[PDB]
């Protein structure tokens, strides 16, 4: 016995193709912007190490809850001709 | 120590035998596990029962790894040295022989260690061996192997900083000085509870066992059920109760409710199982819950009764796994719906199945009866209701045991022929041990 | 009197003679240069002082030179070693800047030079990105050094400007979230430079940190970023080069936990075990030993990686760094899954190892078989050894 | 009607033999598809 | 069992017409149960046409970008887009194809040749530059006479 | 066709078989030098041009 | 007729060609290339000293070539799978083309054993197959996975043996179906047994041994007498190529 | 089947319509270039070049020499995997 793949093959393969019909950007922009963000604004966290631990833990959970994943990322703005 | 080095070096010589000499490979790997059984029997001969609690001590300098013998470790070591040649009779490749030889070295050294860091190093060095044994490519299950390895790693990683906390607190991980120093018992108690509540299947960290104990081969199931669960019990009896006793009193309502719900919910789940190996696999959780509550009662002779239940389980449940393994080996299924009328077609196998069914349900003339009576004496002496919960739920164990036996053994005769000489001699030492320990266990 | 500086004059004279010998050997059309490599190793031994860390770097670079074959690559590695050695003795930001910049230029040129086949343009691309990202970090170092020099009037490394110099040092170790230059380098550049990049500069920079650095700040958020990002990235990336890049980010997060809680003895022990594992990893031809690297990078108990992780955990618990320790334990539980993926790939598979045809038969079995005996080092690791 | 032993012992595999040898898989169950599902 | 036909290779033969990127039509013969990427490799196509299947535990499988007509869309095997195999196909579409993608774009290892593929015409699609490691990459230009079939091993490391 | 094919095959096999030990050892040294010259970063590639069949210096490149 | 000199050989033309009747000792190599077609083999292969492996041959894993066996890859490619055994004096050849139109290379899967005096030419053998003794599998034929061919059997060109069955005869007909344990274990058992025997041979081999001492003694005696000729083989190959180019140029114009 | 069999057909008729030597109503979806429409080889080459201009392809000399009908041209465009 083997389980059946759910769905239709044409519809599943169109789902697999979606949002990838675009040339991928080079990674130099992401890396340069990350380095600029760290070298310019990471000193804002110097006093944060002394803040109460409930605040630090809730802030860490908030950063995890609002994080957007870089892999498999897509925007509807990539395929529209006006804002 | 010199003997142990010689036994290890003799065991490791299986790899150097050329593979074209099949008879020599079989005989060498079987004798390599026969010899430690003789040595542990001699250690039982050498033991002075009116002497000190710790005998035959050896300590290897400033490397941790200190060793000694008490009664619980000695009984468990005897059981392991019985169980390993039977595993050798159920394997066919040099890879299997070497995995079980390395497992025997690690189990035997872990059972009698007196250092907490030594216990940590010796026990979970077997993790990758268990992963490869359970997730073997054509007939194993990688999901089960991932589950058992990840649960064990999670518990061990909770323990490791608390181990190092008491080591920085007093200066040693030797259990004889850890028990005599002042330590922060809540933190270390939580770390030790975290490892040993995964090793002993205690709910909620118990879901690895139904997958792993079924996906394993018959030799792996014999080892995992009869031996490796009891490392949690000997962890309780050797390390946690002597070193953090204030925690062990304060956690008693929580450990008590975990044991009660594990017993009841695992017994209720065993009734709806449709796989024979899954039926045998669930039944071990309730027995270990009774073991854990008897250890934690600390009331009459709690170490004695709990060790005796560990031995009775380690004798009876590997035999049930052996009978299920015979059925699977010669019928290629473990499913109840494919088996009926096994009394007419395997009379000897069905007789052995019935006797070990009665043993697993703690009927008299089996060591489980004496074990459960003494465990309930230890539980009763704290309060009568904690004993009543286990007493009134005996119909629920007998329901699944007799239902599984009656479904597979009676009816229309279909299924494989009766046992061979080799299968009978895999079963036979467990039966002799059961008859002795259930009729005249002591003198 | 210059009599206390004969080792410097010996360094310069040896370079002057080695260039001329390499020129004379190439005028004969010699297609192999083992004599040049032996003279380079002799020069490495002759310029190194009698400290433990200096000789650890020296012996490491002598072993590394057996994987490099051209004259120019050997020259670039020697001039990178000069920066790596003299950074450990740097007591200012002047020498710090020059040693770091010499190392960066040597690495960039080697990444350009040694690529071959279809992967040439990918290696050149990743070298260009690394050079551009390195230039702005070097500018940050110079800018904040100028700020410190104006404020204090001297060359002391004190005050608020040391926070940016610390960020420069964290960039050079590939600490997340400034980690992506190393992730780019791992995917394209050949294995010998990957072996060089994971061992020697980390040793040099951590020895400078142990020897001459104090800051009034913390590195805890970069510990969290490195451990979580490295573990999740190595769990999610199917290419093996990216797996090992992200697992390296996780390991540098553990080394930063050892730095943050003081106790550099656990740092040095874990770094040494890691360097030996790296020397095994990038020189493997039999794929069964890839499983030994897996069990010794997962921290599994009897092997030496367990001991290297476990003294870091012990010293962190000693000074009660509870939250960073809990994050480290969670990421250690995650790391086991992809090291098991490694074991599934290369241990539970049929064995095939191709023979050599043009000589040089399995040329680095000595080093790989010697480094696999990290199962015998744990007897010495359990004692008070590294302190 | 296979012959897997010589008159003096000596098991024979019967790899190229016409008659079906009795072996370990002789009593393996015929799988019902719905039970397997 | 009676006088029925002896099994021949011609009973299991599948013929596919393949148009390469220069527009040259090719006759490709395969066997039933063999994937399309394997038949393309054994025909003798250059190694620049092929790339690793980018899943976990399957990078030793070579794969190619093919254009499949609408009649044979339903004979490509089904992949769950939520599973790990779906994420493997998504990674391949994200990284290898990019803006060469069409509505007929598939991958050749997900086509198992049977009698229903007999007479099907496919075309080889273009791909972007990629790298797995130093010993397996593609610079972007299909200028090489080296066949994929002549490689003794497919190396993940 | 089969007879002509084996004439053509026997020619190549006789060519490989009838080489002396000294020629075979020289050819192994040549194979070794050719594999050392397959590195494009080899330091001789910027000055000397090598003969393909014998791995000798044919001419100065620059 | 075809000349026996090749000026476009990868290592150049042959300076000195030795007639076979002038040989005073046997010089047959066991592994050797044919122009630009070099065999590929692993570190733990067993090639018997009187076996011949030539041309375009790929060997994988724990495969073995036993005594007197021939694997001649001169017209096409031959591939031998992981832990596949070629037993004593069996021949594996390959044609340039097959009637089916497929690839004409002989491809042998993993765990395949080929019994003595059997011949494989431009056929496809899938994994876990036992070919019996004195058996011939002709051009373009296919033997499917987990199947057994009885000894002294002929598989005619472009014919097929279905999977999971035992076939035999001339021409090969259906005999019986393999049992499930036979497909699960017995084929791997036969391959593993022959690999173990090959390992026993591999452990005891002293390579290159000491038979060269006599030939070196004869060469030392020739150097003593002053009759040993020193030939600059690289320079002679270079000069022969230059003369060939000059002779080719001095005929077109 | 890479593209539909209707829109390609009307596009073929649309580019066949603007030929001065052809009849704008005699053109049928299944005709011949030689017997029906009355074209020599150069007119066929000109029509195939117009079809190539409309569909954005490249048809070689042998393939365009095999094309002798409206249905042949439609089938060649439909079988082409690089059509627009
Ligand atoms: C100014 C100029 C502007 C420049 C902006 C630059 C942006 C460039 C883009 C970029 O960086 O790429 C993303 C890039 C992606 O990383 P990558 O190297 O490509 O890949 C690494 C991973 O593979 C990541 O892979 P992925 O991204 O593809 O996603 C895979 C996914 C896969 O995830 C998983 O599968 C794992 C998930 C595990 C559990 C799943 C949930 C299941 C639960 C069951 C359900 C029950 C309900 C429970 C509900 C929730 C409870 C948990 O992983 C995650 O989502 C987890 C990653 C999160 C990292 C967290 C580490 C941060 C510190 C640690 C503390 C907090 C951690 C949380 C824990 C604490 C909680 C108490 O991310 C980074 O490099 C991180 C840095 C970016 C963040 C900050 C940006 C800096 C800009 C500063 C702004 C201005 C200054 C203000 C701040 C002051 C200075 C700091
Ligand atoms: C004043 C300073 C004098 C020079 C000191 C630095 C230069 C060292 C370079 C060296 O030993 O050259 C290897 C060279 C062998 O290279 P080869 O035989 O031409 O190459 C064959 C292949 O490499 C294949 O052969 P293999 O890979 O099996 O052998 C490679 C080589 C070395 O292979 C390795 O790199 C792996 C050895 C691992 C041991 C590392 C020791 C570090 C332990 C730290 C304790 C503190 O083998 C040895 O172990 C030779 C050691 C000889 C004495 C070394 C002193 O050794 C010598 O000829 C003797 C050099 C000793 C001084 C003259
Ligand atoms: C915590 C106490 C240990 C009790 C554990 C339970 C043991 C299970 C079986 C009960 C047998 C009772 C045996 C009593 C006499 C034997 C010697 C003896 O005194 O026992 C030893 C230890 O006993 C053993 O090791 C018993 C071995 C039992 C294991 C049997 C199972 C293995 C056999 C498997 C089947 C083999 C069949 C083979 C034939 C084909 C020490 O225990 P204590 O008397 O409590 O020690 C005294 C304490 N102090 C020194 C501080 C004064
Ligand atoms: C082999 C050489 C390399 C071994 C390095 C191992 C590093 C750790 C890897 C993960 C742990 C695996 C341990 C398993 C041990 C038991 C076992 O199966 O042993 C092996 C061999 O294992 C050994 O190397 C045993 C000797 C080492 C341990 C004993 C001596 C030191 C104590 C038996 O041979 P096969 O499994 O048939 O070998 C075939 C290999 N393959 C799986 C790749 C197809
Ligand atoms: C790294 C190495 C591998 C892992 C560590 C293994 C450590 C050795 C095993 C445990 C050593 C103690 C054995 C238990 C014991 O009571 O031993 C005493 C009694 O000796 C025995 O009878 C030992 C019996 C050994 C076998 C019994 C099982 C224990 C562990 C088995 C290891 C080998 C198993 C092989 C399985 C194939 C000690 O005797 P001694 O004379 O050295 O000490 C007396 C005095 O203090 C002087 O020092
Ligand atoms: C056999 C290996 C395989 C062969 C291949 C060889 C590989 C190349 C050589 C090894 C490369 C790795 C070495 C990494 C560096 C570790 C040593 C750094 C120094 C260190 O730990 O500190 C010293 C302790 O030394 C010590 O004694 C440290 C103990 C050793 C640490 C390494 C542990 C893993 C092994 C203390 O310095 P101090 O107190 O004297 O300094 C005060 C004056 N500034
Ligand atoms: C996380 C790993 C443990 C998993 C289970 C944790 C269960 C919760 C702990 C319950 C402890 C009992 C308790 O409440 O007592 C506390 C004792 O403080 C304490 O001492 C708190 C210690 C509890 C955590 C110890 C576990 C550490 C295990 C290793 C962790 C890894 C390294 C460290 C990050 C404070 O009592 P209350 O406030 O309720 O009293 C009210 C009147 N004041
Ligand atoms: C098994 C592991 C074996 C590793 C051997 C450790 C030996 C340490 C010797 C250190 C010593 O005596 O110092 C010499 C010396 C310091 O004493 P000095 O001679 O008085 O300067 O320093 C060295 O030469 C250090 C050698 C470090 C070797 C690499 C690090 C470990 C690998
Ligand atoms: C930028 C502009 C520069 C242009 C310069 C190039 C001009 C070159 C023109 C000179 C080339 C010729 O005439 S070439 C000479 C062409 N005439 C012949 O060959 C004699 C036989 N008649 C034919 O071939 C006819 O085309 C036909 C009967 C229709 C055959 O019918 P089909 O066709 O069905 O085949």
């Amino acid at each position: 016995y083997k389980p059946e793949v759910p769905g239709n093959t044409v519809d599943n393969w169109t789902e697999l193709r979606a949002s990838w019909n675009k040339e991928r950007a080079s990674s130099l922009g992401t890396n340069y912007y990350l380095n600029v963000a760290v070298m310019g604004f990471a000193y804002w966290l110097n006093e944060a190490y002394y803040f109460p631990p409930r605040t630090l833990y809730v802030g860490a959970l908030v950063f995890f809850a609002l994080y957007v994943r870089k892999a498999y990322f897509s925007t509807p703005y990539a395929f529209k001709h006006e804002y | 120590m010199f003997i142990s080095v010689l036994l290890i070096l003799f065991a490791l010589c299986v790899t150097l035998i050329p593979e074209a000499h099949y008879h020599m490979v079989r005989v060498w790997s079987f004798v390599a596990t026969i010899i430690p059984m003789w040595v542990v029997t001699w250690m039982w001969w050498n033991f002075d029962a009116s002497g000190h609690g710790l005998q035959m001590l050896v300590i290897l300098g400033r490397s941790h790894l200190a060793f000694g013998i008490d009664g619980v470790a000695l009984s468990l070591m005897l059981l392991t040295t019985v169980l390993f040649p039977i595993c050798m009779m159920l394997l066919r490749t040099v890879a299997g022989f070497m995995t079980f030889i390395l497992l025997e070295v690690l189990v035997l050294s872990a059972l009698c260690v007196l250092d907490l860091l030594g216990f940590y190093i010796l026990f979970e060095a077997s993790l990758i061996l268990l992963f490869l044994l359970i997730g073997r490519a054509p007939y194993g299950s990688l999901e089960a192997a991932y589950k058992i390895v990840l649960y064990t790693m999670a518990g061990s990683l909770v323990l490791l900083p608390t181990l190092f906390m008491i080591y920085s607190e007093c200066g040693t991980t030797n259990v004889l000085y850890m028990t005599c120093a002042y330590n922060h018992q809540t933190v270390l108690g939580w770390g030790l509870l975290a490892v040993l509540a995964v090793k002993i299947p205690l709910m909620p960290v118990h879901l690895w066992l139904p997958e792993a104990h079924v996906a394993a081969p018959t030799a792996g199931s014999v080892l995992l059920a009869g031996v490796l669960l009891k490392l949690g019990g000997i962890g309780f009896l050797r390390f946690m109760l002597p070193v953090v006793p204030e925690f062990c009193v304060s956690v008693f309502p929580l450990v008590s409710t975990l044991c009660l719900v594990s017993f009841l919910f695992s017994t209720l789940s065993t009734l709806r199982q449709i796989d024979l190996k899954k039926i045998v696999a669930y039944s071990s959780i309730a027995h270990m819950s009774m073991v854990t509550l008897a250890i934690f009662s600390q009331s009459e002779f709690s170490a004695y009764s709990s060790s005796f239940l560990m031995i009775a389980h380690g004798l009876i449940s590997p035999a049930l796994f052996l009978i299920v393994g015979i059925l699977y080996d010669r019928a290629h299924t473990k499913f109840i719906l494919y088996f009926s009328g096994l009394g007419a077609s395997m009379p000897i196998g069905s007789t052995l199945f019935f006797l070990f069914t009665l043993g697993n349900l703690a009927f008299p003339l089996f060591p489980n009866f004496i074990a459960e009576v003494l465990c309930m004496v230890s539980i009763f002496a704290v309060h009568e209701l904690l004993a009543y919960v286990f007493c009134v739920c005996q119909v629920l164990g007998a329901a699944y045991g007799f239902w599984a036996f009656n479904r597979v053994v009676h009816g229309l005769p279909r299924g494989p022929a009766d046992v061979t000489r080799t299968e009978f001699h895999t079963v036979l030492p467990l039966l002799i041990g059961a008859v002795w320990l259930g009729i005249k266990p002591m003198a | 009197a210059a009599a206390a500086a004969m080792i410097e004059l010996d360094l310069c004279f040896g370079l002057l003679l080695l260039i001329l010998f390499g020129l004379l050997s190439l005028r004969n059309g010699h297609v192999s240069l083992a004599h040049i490599r032996f003279i380079c190793q002799c020069w490495l031994v002759m310029i190194t002082p009698l400290e433990v860390q200096d000789f650890a770097l020296c012996i490491l670079t002598v072993v590394l030179l057996q994987s490099f074959h051209s004259f120019e690559a050997l020259l670039f590695l020697l001039l990178a070693y000069i920066g790596q050695l003299y950074m450990m003795h740097s007591c200012n930001l002047v020498s710090f800047y020059v040693c770091l910049e010499a190392q960066t230029l040597c690495v960039v040129v080697l990444c350009g030079l040694l690529a071959r086949g279809a992967s040439t343009s990918f290696s050149v691309e990743a070298a260009l990105k690394f050079l551009l990202l390195s230039a702005m970090v070097s500018g940050m170092a110079l800018f904040w050094f100028s700020a410190m020099y104006q404020r204090t009037g001297s060359l002391d490394m004190v005050g608020q400007e040391t926070f940016w110099i610390l960020l420069v040092m964290l960039f050079k170790l590939g600490v997340a979230p400034m980690h992506m230059w190393s992730v780019d380098l791992y995917g394209s550049i050949p294995k010998s430079l990957l072996l060089y990049l994971s061992t020697a500069p980390k040793l040099s920079l951590f020895t400078f940190w142990a020897s001459s650095w104090h800051h009034d700040f913390s590195v805890g958020v970069f510990i969290l970023f490195s451990m979580f990002i490295g573990s999740i990235g190595a769990y999610g990336q199917p290419a093996l080069r990216s797996l090992f890049a992200y697992s390296t980010i996780n390991e540098i997060g553990l080394l930063l936990l050892a730095v943050e809680t003081a106790g550099f003895h656990t740092l040095y022990q874990h770094l040494g075990i890691y360097i030996i594992t790296q020397l095994l990893l990038w020189n493997l031809t039999d794929k069964r030993l890839f499983a030994l690297c897996a069990v010794s990078l997962a921290g599994l108990p009897p092997f030496a990686g367990f001991f290297g992780k476990a003294w870091i955990f012990w010293h962190a618990m000693s000074v009660q760094a509870f939250s960073l320790l809990a994050a480290a334990l969670f990421c250690t539980l995650l790391s086991l899954v992809y090291y098991l993926r490694v074991i599934r790939l290369f241990w539970t598979a049929p064995v095939h190892t191709a023979a050599s045809f043009t000589g040089a038969p399995n040329q680095t079995t000595l080093t790989s078989a010697c480094a696999v005996a990290l199962a015998f080092a744990p007897v010495m690791l359990v004692k008070p050894f590294v302190i | 009607e296979a012959k897997q032993f010589t008159p003096d012992g000596k098991y024979m595999p019967g790899i190229f033999s016409k008659a079906k040898p009795l072996d370990r898989s002789t009593q393996w169950v015929h799988k019902n598809p719905y039970i397997e599902a | 069992h009676g006088p029925a036909q002896t099994p021949t290779v011609f009973d299991k033969l599948v013929e596919v017409t393949v148009v390469d990127m220069n527009g040259i039509r090719h006759r490709v013969r395969g066997l039933q149960g063999q994937s399309l990427a394997q038949a393309l490799v054994e025909y003798g196509f250059p190694d620049t046409y092929f790339f690793p299947n980018m899943g976990f535990y399957t990078q030793h499988i070579v794969d190619a970008h093919v254009f499949v007509p609408k009649e044979f869309w339903g004979k490509v095997q089904n992949v769950d887009p939520e599973s790990d195999d779906g994420l493997a196909v998504k990674r391949m579409f994200r990284d290898i194809v990019q803006d060469y993608q069409r509505d007929t774009s598939f991958f050749a290892s997900y086509i198992t040749l049977g009698a229903e593929h007999n007479g099907m015409t496919v075309g080889i699609g273009p791909i972007k530059p990629w790298i797995l490691h130093s010993e397996w990459a593609f610079a972007g230009v299909h200028d090489s006479r080296n066949k994929q079939f002549d490689k003794p091993t497919v190396e993940i490391w | 066709k089969s007879a002509s094919c084996y004439a053509e095959l026997s020619a190549i096999h006789k060519f490989e078989q009838s080489k002396t030990f000294e020629e075979q050892y020289t050819e192994s040294c040549i194979i070794k030098d050719r594999a050392a010259l397959a590195d494009p970063s080899n330091s001789v590639h910027q000055m000397w041009e090598y003969d393909s069949q014998t791995a000798l210096v044919a001419r100065a490149k620059r | 007729g075809v000349s026996s000199q090749f000026f476009d050989a990868p290592n150049g033309p042959s300076v000195k060609q030795v007639l076979i009747e002038d040989e005073w000792y046997n010089r047959q190599r066991s592994i050797f290339p044919l122009l630009d077609k070099e065999p590929y083999y692993p570190v733990d292969v067993f090639v018997a000293p009187n076996a011949v492996v030539c041309g375009d041959v790929d060997i994988y894993g724990g495969a073995s070539v036993f005594f007197g066996a021939v694997l001649r890859g001169d017209l096409n490619k031959i591939r031998l799978g992981n832990r596949s055994a070629i037993l004593d004096r069996a021949v594996v050849h390959a044609a340039r083309a097959v009637p089916t139109g497929l690839n004409a290379a002989t491809l042998i899967g993993e765990k395949v054993t080929v019994e003595p005096y059997a011949v494989l030419r431009s056929c496809r053998v899938e994994p876990k197959v036992i070919i019996g003794a004195r058996s011939v599998v002709c051009e373009g034929a296919v033997v499917e996975s987990e199947s057994i061919l009885a000894p002294n059997s002929v598989v005619p060109p472009a014919r097929r043996i279905p999977s999971g069955e035992l076939w035999g005869g001339s021409p090969a007909k259906f005999i019986r179906k393999l049992t499930d344990h036979e497909r699960d274990r017995v084929l791997d058992d036969v391959s593993t047994h022959y690999h173990n025997l090959a390992t026993m041979f591999r452990r005891e081999a002293l390579e290159p041994g000491t038979a060269w001492r006599d030939v070196e003694a004869w060469r030392q005696k020739l150097v003593d007498q002053g009759e040993y000729e020193w030939i600059n083989f690289r320079e002679q190959k270079y000069l022969m190529r230059l003369q060939h180019e000059a002779e080719a140029l001095e005929k077109l114009t | 089947g890479f593209l539909d069999k209707d829109s390609v057909t009307e596009r073929v008729l649309h580019v066949t319509k603007h030929f001065e030597k052809i009849d704008a109503s005699k053109v049928s979806p299944a005709a011949s270039f030689e017997k029906d429409l009355g074209l020599d080889s150069l007119d066929v080459v000109e029509l195939v070049m117009a079809l190539e201009e409309e569909f954005g392809l490249e048809i070689p000399d042998a393939e365009a020499d095999k094309i002798a009908s409206v249905g042949d041209a439609i089938n060649y465009i439909c079988s082409n995997p690089m059509a627009k």
